[PDB]
């Protein structure tokens, strides 16, 4: 199974900020990978277009993902609005490393996180399905407008997302 | 300028800490599940006729971070423990709290309040009488509170204030 690359576009107050991409591994976790692949290009007639970051924490993470209430508690995946935990096989081992949000076990939805840092004590509780290729330094940006407690002092989108590869 | 006083919200995961806290300061109801990072709010009450600022930190229920709360319960004045009255673990994992703040406090003599909550729902799996037997063990107030129906809210928190009052 070949791994697909996406991309998301991302705005800070509605300005241009650059261009993530991401490595998604289809290869070890194809239904998680798939989820996020048509999340990303809205083929199923919703998605990540439009959604901001909702929580970012300086030296931890960027999370996202939440296209239906846009307030952190939202989401849900083109299997419905949950789907079971993959597998755990990846791991959580350093910035970059794409994985899901979650509820608790098996209430994967669309919501997501970006590592900025390594974050090994979600082993084994979120499912880790890719990784950025291209524009760390843009994650590392979104960073300026987290906080401690992961409120956004501006409002950080996706303007736009697909497929690369 | 009228006096501050510290209170911390803690207890496990859903049992309704921001439920109640929003009831308090925004006088709503948040039916959502947004699981906290960690929150503070500010709110000017007047309590037995003196006026006082209520700062009331909003803790996480992650298991996973249980040393993390050392920190807060150095610096908190009063807690609120809850739990919710359906949810029976929630109510074990009092006790955990409970110790920890003594622990880490060194004193068997911090401000707190034992908080019931969710008692609009129609079963509980915790019987009120275990939970004010567990309040007398400690030496500290038990109130069933509601953040849906806003019963016994105000009550909580200012009872809570009352505790730290007569400490000080
Ligand atoms: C104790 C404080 N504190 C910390 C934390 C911890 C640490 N450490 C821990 C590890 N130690 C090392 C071993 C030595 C070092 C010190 C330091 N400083 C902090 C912060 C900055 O101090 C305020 C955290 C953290 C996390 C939570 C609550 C409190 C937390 C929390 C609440 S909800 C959740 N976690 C999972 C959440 N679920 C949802 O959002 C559900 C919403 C509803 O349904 C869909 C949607 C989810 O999936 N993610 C996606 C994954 C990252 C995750 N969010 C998140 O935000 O983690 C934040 C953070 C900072 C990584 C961890
Ligand atoms: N019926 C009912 N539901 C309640 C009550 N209080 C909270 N809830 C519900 O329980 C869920 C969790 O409430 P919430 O306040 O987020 O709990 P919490 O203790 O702050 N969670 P956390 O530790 O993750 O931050 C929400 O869906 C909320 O609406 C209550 O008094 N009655
Ligand atoms: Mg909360």
């Amino acid at each position: 199974m070949v791994n697909p690359t996406v991309f998301f576009d991302i705005a800070v107050d509605g300005e241009p900020l650059g261009r993530v991409s991401f490595e998604l591994f289809a290869d070890k976790v194809p239904k998680t990978a798939e989820n996020f692949r048509a999340l990303s290009t809205g083929e199923k007639g919703f998605g990540y277009k439009g959604s901001c970051f909702h929580r970012i924490i300086p030296g931890f993470m960027c999370q996202g993902g939440d296209f239906t209430r846009h307030n952190g508690t939202g989401g849900k995946s083109i299997y419905g609005e949950k789907f079971e935990d993959e597998n755990f096989i990846l791991k959580h081992t350093g910035p970059g490393i794409l994985s899901m949000a979650n509820a608790g076990p098996n209430t994967n939805g669309s919501q997501f996180f970006i590592c900025t840092a390594k974050t090994e004590w979600l082993d084994g509780k979120h499912v880790v399905f890719g990784k950025v290729k291209e524009g760390m330094n843009i994650v590392e940006a979104m960073e300026r407008f987290g906080s401690r407690n992961g409120k956004t002092s501006k409002k950080i989108t996706i303007a736009d997302c697909g497929q690369l590869e | 300028s009228m006096t501050e006083y510290k209170l911390v919200v803690v207890g496990a995961g859903g049992v309704g800490k921001s439920a109640l806290t929003i009831q308090l300061i925004q006088n709503h109801f948040v039916d959502e599940y947004d699981p906290t990072i960690e929150d503070s709010y500010r709110k000017q009450v007047v309590i037995d006729g003196e006026t006082c600022l209520l700062d009331i930190l909003d803790t996480a229920g992650q298991e996973e971070y249980s040393a993390m709360r050392d920190q807060y319960m150095r610096t908190g004045e009063g807690f609120l423990c809850v739990f919710a009255i359906n949810n029976s673990k929630s109510f074990a994992d009092i006790n955990l709290y409970r110790e920890q703040i003594k622990r880490v406090k060194d004193s068997d003599d911090v401000p707190m309040v034992l908080v019931g909550n969710k008692c609009d729902l129609p079963t509980r799996t915790v019987d009120t009488k275990q939970a004010h037997e567990l309040a007398k063990s400690y030496g500290i107030p038990f109130i069933e509170t509601s953040a849906k129906t806003r019963q016994g809210v105000e009550d909580a928190f200012y009872t809570l204030v009352r505790e730290i009052r007569q400490y000080r």
